[PDB]
Formats: structure tokens, C-alpha cells, sequence
């Protein structure tokens, strides 16, 4: 399962 | 640009025996950009039907792909891969040797 | 033993016209189980594993959803790195995140990671003990100051010390068959004489999963690395693996030579010589 948070941009 | 060659291997799936079904690799990885021109081929002549993994990565972020093709081998029939990369001057052509 | 999940995406600009091409795979151990591609016509995170079909639809759709998010992500992000760099807008350039979780012999958390790439080369990533940053140069320091006043390290340590490896564990019981399963390399050596003085010996190991192998040759009982090649283990297609080694020979000489393989799906290791 992904990760749903945490993948913010740079 | 960081530029990383393709190291190239030609392979069958399974132990190669002619008259009998089989699937010929050629897996490219070690390389960047991830852009890449693979054929197989067939006496010299493209293969057209050709399939690919999804695109993945190393820990040290090069890629790698499996190009593949059912093939049912025969004693006069040779096979190669063909490789192009911006790492390359010209394709790299890598024989098929049941061997290796 | 040891279990992993890692997903890989891979983010490439386009310049001209449209957006990057995206592509996001994910594995349990060596086994991918599902990909995206933004080329396909679906839009949908897909299945590439028989056991992830157990997956109801809103598995799917949240998949889909949040695969998707990722992706606008690293448009953003090849936008911002351009202008961080410098860089004109006729090159392509590319985005690599891989993020995941190891569990132990026990199924429970060992390790998590979380490293992103720019170009090829590291950027920034999350360190060992999920609470910080190792940010590469000015630019990826810039995200680090960004990333530490949103409290992101708290919000993937969350994630890959639970989410991540409760959704492992789901995975390794329902795709068990094959998840839990190692299959032990079938070996065997091929011979072949490049002159009258000269041979190679090539020991072969075919069929065998996980990828995770050595080869090794010795001479008289003792290791042999000189006069050797060992080429990179390699997919067969069908799930499992394949790698070989090889050593140059007097011809004559191959009873002095043993090979030597080590693998998981062995109890002990496997020695085999020319007969």
C-alpha cells in the first residue's frame, strides 16, 4: 500500500 | 548530465533446445537516462513483437529493463539484441550464444 | 526470513509539450505486485501479481488516487529543481524516489527508507532513524528546511513503522505460495575449449528465487577469484533468476576446480565439479 501522506514537493 | 553505458545481457528463459517453445531476453541495466532503444532480432531482421518490463532502479539509481520475445529456437536461426543509448556512438549488437 | 515492500517511481520531462512520464512499480521482495505507467490508456494502478487480485475495488481506486498524487508531486518538483539548477527548458531531466520497509525473520519492523534523486544522483533522504535529513547539496538543504517545518520525517516514520509494514504482512500471508516459498537453484557446469592449452569451466545456477545468491569457485579447497567472471544475476521472466561464473583452466586441469553455491533454498551449500 502507498504511503498516502508525506509525499510533499520539494 | 551524469551518463551511465548499458551493460547488456542476451539470454533464453528457459534451457534452449530447438523444436521447443521458449523466451528470448535481453536485459539491459546500469544505465541513465533512462531513455534506451532495445531490439531483438532475427537473422539481423527487428523482431516485431517485443515486450518490456516496467521501468525500475538500483540503489545507485541506474535502470534496468527485460526485453522479451516468444521464440522457438532452430539449429540455423540466429538471434541478437540491439542496443542505443546516448552513452553509445553507434548500437551495441550483442549475439545470442545458448552458452551464456 | 527477512521481508521487504519498496515502491520506485520515476518521473522523466518532457520538454515541448505535455507533462513527465511517470512510472511507479511496486515489489514485495522481488516480486512486483503492481505498476502505473501515465503512457497507459487505464489510469489505474494495475495488478502485477496473481495474489494482489484479492484486492477489492476500493483498493484500486485509493491506489489510483494516491499514484496519482505522487506523480503531480514530481511535476512540481522537476519544475522547482530546474529553476534550483539553472537549467533551460529544452532538456529533459529526471525525478527517482524509492521509499519502503524491511521486516525481520518475525515480521516485525526492521528498517525504512525514504531517498528521492535529481538527475541521477542523490538529493535528499531520509536517515536510518526516521527523524532526519541527509541533504546532498544547497538545494536539497532548502527542501530539508522546508521538510522539517512541515514535519514530514513524522509523517513517513508513521507510515513505514506501521502502514507499511502491516500491508507487508497482508501481502506475505495472502500471496504465500510464492511469497513464502524459495526455490532452490538448479545447477550445473558447461565446458568449453578456447585452444588446446586453454578451458573454461561455467557453473550455472537457473530456476531460483529470491534473486540473492553467490557463486563461488575454488581450486584445491582454496577460493579463486583470478581468471574468473562473474556476470550480474539476471531475470529469467518467469519470476525466478539466473546468474553463472566462470573460470579460465589448464586444460586438464578441471578436477582441481569445485564450485560453490550458497542460497536461502539450500539447507547447506551446494558444491558441484566436471564429471
Amino acid at each position: 500500500l502507498l504511503a498516502g501522506i508525506g509525499t510533499v514537493p520539494i | 548530465m551524469i551518463q551511465r553505458t548499458p551493460k547488456i545481457q542476451v539470454y533464453s528463459r528457459h534451457p534452449a533446445e530447438n523444436g521447443k517453445s521458449n523466451f528470448l531476453n535481453c536485459y539491459v541495466s546500469g544505465f541513465h537516462p533512462s531513455d534506451i532503444e532495445v531490439d531483438l532480432l532475427k537473422n539481423g531482421e527487428r523482431i516485431e513483437k517485443v515486450e518490456h518490463s516496467d521501468l525500475s532502479f538500483s540503489k545507485d539509481w541506474s535502470f534496468y529493463l527485460l526485453y522479451y520475445t516468444e521464440f522457438t529456437p532452430t539449429e540455423k536461426d540466429e538471434y541478437a539484441c540491439r542496443v542505443n543509448h546516448v552513452t553509445l556512438s553507434q548500437p551495441k549488437i550483442v549475439k545470442w550464444d545458448r552458452d551464456m | 526470513g527477512s521481508h521487504s515492500m519498496r515502491y520506485f517511481f520515476t518521473s522523466v520531462s518532457r520538454p515541448g509539450r505535455g507533462e513527465p512520464r511517470f512510472i511507479a512499480v511496486g515489489y514485495v521482495d522481488d516480486t512486483q505486485f503492481v505498476r502505473f505507467d501515465s503512457d497507459a490508456a487505464s489510469q489505474r494502478m494495475e495488478p502485477r501479481a496473481p495474489w494482489i487480485e484479492q484486492e477489492g475495488p476500493e483498493y484500486w481506486d485509493g491506489e489510483t488516487r494516491k499514484v496519482k498524487a505522487h506523480s503531480q508531486t514530481h511535476r512540481v518538483d522537476l519544475g522547482t529543481l530546474r529553476g534550483y539548477y539553472n537549467q533551460s527548458e529544452a532538456g529533459s531531466h529526471t525525478v527517482q524516489r524509492m521509499y519502503g520497509c524491511d521486516v525481520g525473520s518475525d515480521w516485525r519492523f526492521l528498517r525504512g527508507y525514504h531517498q528521492y534523486a535529481y538527475d541521477g544522483k542523490d538529493y535528499i533522504a531520509l536517515k536510518e532513524d526516521l527523524r532526519s535529513w541527509t541533504a546532498a547539496d544547497m538545494a536539497a538543504q532548502t527542501t530539508k528546511h522546508k521538510w522539517e517545518a512541515a514535519h514530514v520525517a513524522e509523517q513517513l516514520r508513521a507510515y513505514l513503522e506501521g502502514t507499511c509494514v502491516e500491508w507487508l504482512r497482508r501481502y506475505l500471508e495472502n500471496g504465500k505460495e510464492t511469497l513464502q516459498r524459495t526455490d532452490a537453484p538448479k545447477t550445473h557446469m558447461t565446458h568449453h575449449a578456447v585452444s588446446d592449452h586453454e578451458a573454461t569451466l561455467r557453473c550455472w545456477a537457473l530456476s531460483f528465487y529470491p534473486a540473492e545468491i553467490t557463486l563461488t569457485w575454488q581450486r584445491d579447497g582454496e577460493d579463486q577469484t583470478q581468471d574468473t567472471e562473474l556476470v550480474e544475476t539476471r531475470p529469467a521472466g518467469d519470476g525466478t533468476f539466473q546468474k553463472w561464473v566462470a573460470v579460465v583452466v589448464p586444460s586438464g586441469q578441471e578436477q582441481r576446480y569445485t564450485c560453490h553455491v550458497q542460497h536461502e533454498g539450500l539447507p547447506k551449500p551446494l558444491t558441484l565439479r566436471w564429471e
